[PDB]
């Protein structure tokens, strides 16, 4: 259970980047 | 328009639910393991 | 456009759910504080 | 406490499924 | 045009959400040893 | 970490306020 955690963890974290990386796109 | 951003936000909110029912799932057994260790005591 | 209102709702579901965690949570950490000062 | 978090869990995922049904309309 | 301050919002609220859940992850995981400590000392 | 947790789960409650009331303020 305690690494299937952090594997998701992990991708919702590289996720949030995309996701901000993304916003700092739309803010133009 | 900024439909990519919205894909991206219903992903982690994906990710984000997924994650807490495993923590739920893990949870749930150290409530178990806590009642075993009470009933030893009792 | 119409999806942002179910996305703000979820947010406050997954909010909700963390909370009731949390309180499930604390209530372990404080089972384990006690069986803790058993021991010692 | 379980109780709750299972119900409120449960109402997640549907409005999960809600919400990519939707987001399908919109084109992916 | 209009609801791009409401975005915002909500990618912060995944911040938001996402390190309440890591931190409750870091409790957990203390929890979980806490027990195992607690099951090695019957055993 | 229960107070951190804490502080997180505040900020978020009000987070959350404020996309409601940003989510009412989007119509005419």
């Amino acid at each position: 259970y305690e690494q299937k955690i952090e594997e998701l963890l992990k991708k919702a974290e590289e996720q949030q980047k995309k996701n901000e990386e993304e916003l700092k796109k739309l803010e133009k | 328009q900024a439909r990519q951003l919205l894909s991206g936000i219903v992903q982690q909110q994906n990710n984000l639910l997924r994650a807490i029912e495993a923590q739920q799932h893990l949870l749930q057994l150290t409530v178990w393991g806590i009642k075993q260790l009470q009933a030893r005591i009792l």
